[PDB]
RNA sequence: CGGUAGCGGGCGUGGAUCCCUGGAUGUCCGAAUGGGGGAACCCGGCCGGCGGGAACGCCGGUCACCGCGCCUUUUUGCGCGGGGGGAACCUGGGGAACUGAAACAUCUCAGUACCCAGAGGAGAGGAAAGAGAAAUCGACUCCCUGAGUAGCGGCGAGCGAAAGGGGACCAGCCUAAACCGUCCGGCUUGUCCGGGCGGGGUCGUGGGGCCCUCGGACACCGAAUCCCCAGCCUAGCCGAAGCUGUUGGGAAGCAGCGCCAGAGAGGGUGAAAGCCCCGUAGGCGAAAGGUGGGGGGAUAGGUGAGGGUACCCGAGUACCCCGUGGUUCGUGGAGCCAUGGGGGAAUCUGGGCGGACCACCGCCUAAGGCUAAGUACUCCGGGUGACCGAUAGCGCACCAGUACCGUGAGGGAAAGGUGAAAAGAACCCCGGGAGGGGAGUGAAAUAGAGCCUGAAACCGUGGGCUUACAAGCAGUCACGGCCCCGCAAGGGGUUGUGGCGUGCCUAUUGAAGCAUGAGCCGGCGACUCACGGUCGUGGGCGAGCUUAAGCCGUUGAGGCGGAGGCGUAGGGAAACCGAGUCCGAACAGGGCGUCUAGUCCGCGGCCGUGGACCCGAAACCGGGCGAGCUAGCCCUGGCC
RNA sequence: CAGGCGGUAGGGGAGCGUUCCCGAUGCCGAUGAAGGCCGACCCGCGAGGGCGGCUGGAGGUAAGGGAAGUGCGAAUGCCG
RNA sequence: ACCCGGUGAAAUUGAACUGGCCGUGAAGAUGCGGCCUACCCGUGGCAGGACGAAAAGACCCCGUGGAGCUUUACUGCAGC
C-alpha cells in the first residue's frame, strides 16, 4: 500500500509555503518514496557540473529541487482557488476527487 | 474529601446545578449556545458532570 | 516476606497484659537433693525479665 | 523495474509497481529417510525418459527405520502413525554444592541449579475406598483468607500445612465383571474350556446381572461430536473547518477578521498548525484463507417402581511384616497416601478411612480410563509509561551474536546526528598527490562531508608582566614596580623584596612522612526496593477501626465487596474460672492483671527476611568441551 | 537585654542543586530554548541563584506540590 | 655505545620551583630547625640516596579462610 500522495502529475498546484510561497505550476513529477514533488520552474538551484562529454563547457546547471509534498496544494479547475481534495463516489461506482470549496471535479 | 471539594466550590459560588441542558442534541455549537446562557463564557475551566 | 515467630521464645516466655516478659526461674531441673526447700520453692515461681533482654524477646514474637 | 546513484534497457488507466488471500516453482544439507559421509559431498538398485546409446551420462519416479492395525498365505503385500524444532511456561524420571547453622556431621540451601523423557497452546489435576466433627461438606484447578496458625525442629538454624470462610470457573462421563449372542481355536468331546466381536452394565440412597409384577418404550433430556450462521483475524475506505497582512532563509511566530468540533490524540511541513499533509472523533469494508468459548440444527447417548435370586462388582491386589518416599511430621504415641522385599485374603453378612491399638458411632467404595473452563508463560502482534536517551536502554539504534579471541565448548566488542534542500563546491591558482587559496551554493561552511553543539586533559602561535648570587607543598599577608580598564577615587593582570608556611586521602596511640591510594582530564560509579516489624509524625474515624481476592464502572473516574484482620479481659501448662485469676488447706501472703483507647492511611528513623551500602577471593558443586600440546598404548610406513 | 557558638566517631535541625510528574490545550522561545565560554557586577553564611558580553540554534519549563537510577577526588576502581 | 639524516617504543609518574651538615620528627628528611653551600640550561659517564621500579611478603602471625596428603581422629560410602 503505497504512500498517500494528495497530488499527482501533472496537477496544477500552488506552492503554498517556503521561498516560493505563491508560485503556481504543473506537477512535473512525483517522488512518493521521498514524499516530494517537483513543480516546473520552482525550487530551482545552481548545480555545479564537472567538464564532461555532456558538459564540455562545465560550470553550472539549473534544476528544480523536489519540494516536500506537503508544501504544495491542488488548485481547482473550477473555482480557481487552492483547495483540499475530497472524495466523491460517483453514480456508477468508482470514485473521483472533488473541490472541497466549491464541489467541482478536480479530474 | 469529595464532599469537601464540592464544598470549596460551593463557598466560592462556582458551583451550578442545572436540571437539564435545553438546546443540546449532541453538537458542540449546541453546547456553546447553552453554555453562553448559563454564563459559561469559557473564561474559566469547567467540570461538567452528567449522565 | 512476612516475619516468623521464634518458636523457641514462644515456648519459654509470655507477654503479660502490659508487655512485661515473664519466664520460669532457672535452676531447678535437677541436682536438687541438697537444694534447700526455700530455694526449690522460690525457683518455682515466674519472674519478669530485665527490660533490655525483655524487649529483645518481644520483637521475636511479633504477632503476639 | 528493493537498499542504489551510475551505465544500459524496459513497463503502467488494455489499471502496472505495491498490500492481502490461495496456488505454482523450490538446487544441495539438515529429523534427513536407497547407501556412504569429514553437514551442504560421494556411490547405487528397480522402473521409465533422453543422446547415435550396448558401454557412458543426464532426467522423472521409487527404495530408511520403529510402532500399531497383524487387516498380513509367517513369506509377501497393504494401511494409519512416529522421528525433529520451539522464547518461556508444564508434567515426569534422576538430582548437587557453595551457603545458613557465626565451626560441623542430623538439619539448611532444596527436590533448588542442572541432566534426561514427554505434553501442548497450555500442561498438570479432576468426578471420593475424599475431607474430619458437623449428626457437616460434596470433582479438580486458580486467587484472597484461615496463618507465619496447627505443628515440625542437634525443639538449634530454621521449616511450615489443612479444614473452614470469601471469590474465579463450573461438568461430567466411559468401562471391567455377572449374563445373552456370535465367531475362529482346543482335543480331558463338550449344560466344557480359551481368544475376538456385538449386546448388556457402571455403583455408595450401594449398584448391576438373571426370573416375576406395573409403568412408559412417540414423554423427556442431550453433547465434550458433526453441519450452518453472527461475530472476530489476515488488505483497505470515507472522514468537518483559514484567509489576508507582517518580520523572517523559511510562518505554524506576531497582527486583523473567520470557521470546524462525536474531531483541541499525535506525527510532519524550512520555527510554535484543530481548519496545509498523514491522521484524530465517528463510521463503512472480504472474492479468498484462519478462527468461531456466541447463536441456531442434527446425531451419538441418556431416563421408571416393587418382589425374588444369591450370579457379579477390577489380585500377587487389599491386608500384615521388613527397607523407604510423600505430608507440617527429622522414629516420634506415627496414622494416612505411595512401594523395592516376604507372607498373602474376601465379592457387600465384603472391604478402606476418621493420627498407635480396641470398642462404639460414623465417612467412603481401592486394586481400569477420559474430561472443558477458571491457571501458567511470552518467540510473536498491538497499546501504554512521574522507563532509557548512544559509557544510558537488549550484547547489538549502525551490515552483531558480527569483527576479533579461542583446538573446542565458549568468549565477545566498538561504531547514531552536514543541511530545510546536495543546492556535496564547476572553473582558476599552488601541489606528484594530499591539502589548501580564490570563486560559487546556503540563513549559517567558525554546517565542507576527518560534517549539530564542540567542555577538559593535551599541543602550538602571538601579546602583557616576570626571571640567569638564590634553596623552593609553590601558596598567603604587606609594600613597591610595570602593563591594562577606568572622569574621580577605584579596579584587573603580573611579581621584586619582606613576613608566615610539614600536599590530599586512607589507616592510625601517632603521618609532611622513607606507611596506603592517585600520571592528568572527561564520563560510569556505592545505603535501594518488596513484604513484615518498632518507634516518631501528618491526618481520618473512634468502642470501634478496616477491608482482601474479586465484581461493576472508567480507559490516567471511581464505586461495590465484611470473608478476614486489629481492638473492646485477663489469669492459668491446662481443665477452668473471670475483674479477676494463679500457687495454696487458707477467709495468709505474693505474681500477673483491673482502674477503658483503638484502628486505618501517608511520611520519617531504625530492625527482621530477601545479594540488602558497592567492588574483591582461594575454593565447593552440576553439565558439557578438550590427547591437532603433552603421556602411554594400538595399526601402518619411514630413517640411522 | 543576657549568655552561648574548636571539634573525629556519632546524633539532631535547616537548606542548595540534578532527572521526572502535576500545575500545562498554559506561559517563555528565531526580537534566539537548552548547552557552551567569559566577567572586576548583583543577591545568598554556604551549597547556589541572577544580570551582562560572546557562542549556540530548538527547545524550555513558573509560583505551590509530588517522585527518585539525585550530587565524586581517591575503590592498584570501569571506559575513553 | 658517541655524532648526522630517517622511523620512533617502555616500565614509571599526587604535584614539584627536587642541594650539604648537625639536629629533629611515627625512632633512617630535597620538603621541619639552625647553619653551610649554590649564576641559568644541557651532553657523555658512575650507581651512594630518593627506605628507587616490579610483584596488595612466598617467611611470621591472624581468619571459628581454602586445598593436597596421613592415620589405631569422628562419621559415612564403595568394596568384601
Ligand atoms: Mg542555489
Ligand atoms: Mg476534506
Ligand atoms: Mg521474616
Ligand atoms: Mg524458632
Ligand atoms: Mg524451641
Ligand atoms: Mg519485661
Ligand atoms: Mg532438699
Ligand atoms: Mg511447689
Ligand atoms: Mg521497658
Ligand atoms: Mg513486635
Ligand atoms: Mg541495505
Ligand atoms: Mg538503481
Ligand atoms: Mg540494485
Ligand atoms: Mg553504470
Ligand atoms: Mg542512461
Ligand atoms: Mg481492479
Ligand atoms: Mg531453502
Ligand atoms: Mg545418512
Ligand atoms: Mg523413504
Ligand atoms: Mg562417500
Ligand atoms: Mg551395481
Ligand atoms: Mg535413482
Ligand atoms: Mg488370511
Ligand atoms: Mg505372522
Ligand atoms: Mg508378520
Ligand atoms: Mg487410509
Ligand atoms: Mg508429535
Ligand atoms: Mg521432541
Ligand atoms: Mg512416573
Ligand atoms: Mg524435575
Ligand atoms: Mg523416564
Ligand atoms: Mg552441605
Ligand atoms: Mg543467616
Ligand atoms: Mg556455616
Ligand atoms: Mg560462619
Ligand atoms: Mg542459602
Ligand atoms: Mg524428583
Ligand atoms: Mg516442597
Ligand atoms: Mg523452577
Ligand atoms: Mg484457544
Ligand atoms: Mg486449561
Ligand atoms: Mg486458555
Ligand atoms: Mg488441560
Ligand atoms: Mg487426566
Ligand atoms: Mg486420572
Ligand atoms: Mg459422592
Ligand atoms: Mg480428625
Ligand atoms: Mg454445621
Ligand atoms: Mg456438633
Ligand atoms: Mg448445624
Ligand atoms: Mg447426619
Ligand atoms: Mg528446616
Ligand atoms: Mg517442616
Ligand atoms: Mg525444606
Ligand atoms: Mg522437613
Ligand atoms: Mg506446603
Ligand atoms: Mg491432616
Ligand atoms: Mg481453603
Ligand atoms: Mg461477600
Ligand atoms: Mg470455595
Ligand atoms: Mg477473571
Ligand atoms: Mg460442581
Ligand atoms: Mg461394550
Ligand atoms: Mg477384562
Ligand atoms: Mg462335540
Ligand atoms: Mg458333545
Ligand atoms: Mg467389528
Ligand atoms: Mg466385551
Ligand atoms: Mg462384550
Ligand atoms: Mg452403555
Ligand atoms: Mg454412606
Ligand atoms: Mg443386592
Ligand atoms: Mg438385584
Ligand atoms: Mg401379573
Ligand atoms: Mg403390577
Ligand atoms: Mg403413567
Ligand atoms: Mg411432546
Ligand atoms: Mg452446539
Ligand atoms: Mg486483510
Ligand atoms: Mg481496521
Ligand atoms: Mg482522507
Ligand atoms: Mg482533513
Ligand atoms: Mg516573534
Ligand atoms: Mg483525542
Ligand atoms: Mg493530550
Ligand atoms: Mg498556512
Ligand atoms: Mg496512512
Ligand atoms: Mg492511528
Ligand atoms: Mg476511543
Ligand atoms: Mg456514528
Ligand atoms: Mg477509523
Ligand atoms: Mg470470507
Ligand atoms: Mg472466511
Ligand atoms: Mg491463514
Ligand atoms: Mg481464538
Ligand atoms: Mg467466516
Ligand atoms: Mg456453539
Ligand atoms: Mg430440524
Ligand atoms: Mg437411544
Ligand atoms: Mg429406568
Ligand atoms: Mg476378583
Ligand atoms: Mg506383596
Ligand atoms: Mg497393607
Ligand atoms: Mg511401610
Ligand atoms: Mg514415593
Ligand atoms: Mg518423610
Ligand atoms: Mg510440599
Ligand atoms: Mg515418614
Ligand atoms: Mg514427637
Ligand atoms: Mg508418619
Ligand atoms: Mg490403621
Ligand atoms: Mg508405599
Ligand atoms: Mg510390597
Ligand atoms: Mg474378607
Ligand atoms: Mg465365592
Ligand atoms: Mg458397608
Ligand atoms: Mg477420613
Ligand atoms: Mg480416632
Ligand atoms: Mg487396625
Ligand atoms: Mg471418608
Ligand atoms: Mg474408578
Ligand atoms: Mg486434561
Ligand atoms: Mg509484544
Ligand atoms: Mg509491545
Ligand atoms: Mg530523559
Ligand atoms: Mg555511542
Ligand atoms: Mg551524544
Ligand atoms: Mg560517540
Ligand atoms: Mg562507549
Ligand atoms: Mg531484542
Ligand atoms: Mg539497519
Ligand atoms: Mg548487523
Ligand atoms: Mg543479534
Ligand atoms: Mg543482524
Ligand atoms: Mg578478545
Ligand atoms: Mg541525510
Ligand atoms: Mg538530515
Ligand atoms: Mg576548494
Ligand atoms: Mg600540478
Ligand atoms: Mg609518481
Ligand atoms: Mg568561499
Ligand atoms: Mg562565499
Ligand atoms: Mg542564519
Ligand atoms: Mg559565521
Ligand atoms: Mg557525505
Ligand atoms: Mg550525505
Ligand atoms: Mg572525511
Ligand atoms: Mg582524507
Ligand atoms: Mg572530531
Ligand atoms: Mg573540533
Ligand atoms: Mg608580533
Ligand atoms: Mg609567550
Ligand atoms: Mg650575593
Ligand atoms: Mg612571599
Ligand atoms: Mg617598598
Ligand atoms: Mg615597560
Ligand atoms: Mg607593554
Ligand atoms: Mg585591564
Ligand atoms: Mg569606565
Ligand atoms: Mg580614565
Ligand atoms: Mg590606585
Ligand atoms: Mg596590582
Ligand atoms: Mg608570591
Ligand atoms: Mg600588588
Ligand atoms: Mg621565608
Ligand atoms: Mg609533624
Ligand atoms: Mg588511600
Ligand atoms: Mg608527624
Ligand atoms: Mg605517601
Ligand atoms: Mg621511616
Ligand atoms: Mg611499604
Ligand atoms: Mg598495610
Ligand atoms: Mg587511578
Ligand atoms: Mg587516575
Ligand atoms: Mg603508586
Ligand atoms: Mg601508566
Ligand atoms: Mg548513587
Ligand atoms: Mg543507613
Ligand atoms: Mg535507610
Ligand atoms: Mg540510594
Ligand atoms: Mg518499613
Ligand atoms: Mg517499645
Ligand atoms: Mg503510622
Ligand atoms: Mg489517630
Ligand atoms: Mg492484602
Ligand atoms: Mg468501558
Ligand atoms: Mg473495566
Ligand atoms: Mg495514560
Ligand atoms: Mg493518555
Ligand atoms: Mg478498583
Ligand atoms: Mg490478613
Ligand atoms: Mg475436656
Ligand atoms: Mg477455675
Ligand atoms: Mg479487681
Ligand atoms: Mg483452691
Ligand atoms: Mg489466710
Ligand atoms: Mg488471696
Ligand atoms: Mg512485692
Ligand atoms: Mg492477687
Ligand atoms: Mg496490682
Ligand atoms: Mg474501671
Ligand atoms: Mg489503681
Ligand atoms: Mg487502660
Ligand atoms: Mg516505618
Ligand atoms: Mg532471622
Ligand atoms: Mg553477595
Ligand atoms: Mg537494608
Ligand atoms: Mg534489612
Ligand atoms: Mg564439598
Ligand atoms: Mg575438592
Ligand atoms: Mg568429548
Ligand atoms: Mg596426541
Ligand atoms: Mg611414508
Ligand atoms: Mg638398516
Ligand atoms: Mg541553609
Ligand atoms: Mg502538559
Ligand atoms: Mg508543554
Ligand atoms: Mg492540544
Ligand atoms: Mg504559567
Ligand atoms: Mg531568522
Ligand atoms: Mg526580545
Ligand atoms: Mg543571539
Ligand atoms: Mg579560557
Ligand atoms: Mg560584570
Ligand atoms: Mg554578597
Ligand atoms: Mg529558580
Ligand atoms: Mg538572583
Ligand atoms: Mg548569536
Ligand atoms: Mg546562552
Ligand atoms: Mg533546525
Ligand atoms: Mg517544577
Ligand atoms: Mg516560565
Ligand atoms: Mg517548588
Ligand atoms: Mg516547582
Ligand atoms: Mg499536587
Ligand atoms: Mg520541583
Ligand atoms: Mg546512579
Ligand atoms: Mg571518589
Ligand atoms: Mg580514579
Ligand atoms: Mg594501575
Ligand atoms: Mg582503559
Ligand atoms: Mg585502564
Ligand atoms: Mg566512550
Ligand atoms: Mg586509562
Ligand atoms: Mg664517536
Ligand atoms: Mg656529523
Ligand atoms: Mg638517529
Ligand atoms: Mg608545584
Ligand atoms: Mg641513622
Ligand atoms: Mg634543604
Ligand atoms: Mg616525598
Ligand atoms: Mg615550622
Ligand atoms: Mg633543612
Ligand atoms: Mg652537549
Ligand atoms: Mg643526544
Ligand atoms: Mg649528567
Ligand atoms: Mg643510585
Ligand atoms: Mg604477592
Ligand atoms: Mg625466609
Ligand atoms: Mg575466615
Ligand atoms: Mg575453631
Ligand atoms: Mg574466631
Ligand atoms: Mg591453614
Ligand atoms: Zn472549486
Amino acid at each position: 500500500m503505497r504512500v498517500k500522495m494528495h497530488v499527482k502529475k501533472g496537477d496544477t498546484v500552488l506552492v503554498a509555503s517556503g521561498k516560493y510561497k505563491g508560485r503556481v505550476g504543473k506537477v512535473k513529477e512525483v517522488l512518493p518514496k521521498k514524499y516530494a514533488v517537483i513543480v516546473e520552474g520552482v525550487n530551482i538551484v545552481k548545480k555545479a557540473v564537472r567538464v564532461s562529454p555532456k558538459y564540455p563547457q562545465g560550470g553550472f546547471i539549473e534544476k528544480e529541487a523536489p519540494l516536500h509534498a506537503s508544501k504544495v496544494r491542488p488548485i481547482c479547475p473550477a473555482c480557481g482557488k487552492p483547495t483540499r481534495v475530497r472524495k466523491k463516489f460517483l453514480e456508477n461506482g468508482k470514485k473521483i476527487r472533488v473541490c472541497a470549496k466549491c464541489g467541482g471535479a478536480l479530474d | 474529601g469529595l464532599a469537601m471539594a464540592v464544598a470549596d466550590r460551593a463557598r466560592e459560588g462556582k458551583l451550578l446545578l442545572v436540571e437539564a441542558f435545553a438546546g443540546v442534541n449532541g453538537k458542540t455549537k449546541e453546547f456553546l449556545a447553552w453554555a453562553k446562557e448559563a454564563g459559561l463564557d469559557g473564561s474559566e475551566s469547567v467540570l461538567l458532570v452528567t449522565g | 516476606p512476612k516475619m516468623k515467630t521464634h518458636k523457641g521464645a514462644k515456648k519459654r516466655v509470655k507477654i503479660t497484659a502490659s508487655g512485661k516478659v515473664v519466664a520460669m526461674k532457672t535452676g531447678k531441673r535437677h541436682l536438687n537433693w541438697q537444694k534447700s526447700g526455700k530455694e526449690i520453692r522460690q525457683k518455682g515461681r515466674k519472674f519478669v525479665l530485665a527490660k533490655p533482654e525483655a524487649e529483645r524477646i518481644k520483637l521475636l514474637l511479633p504477632y503476639e
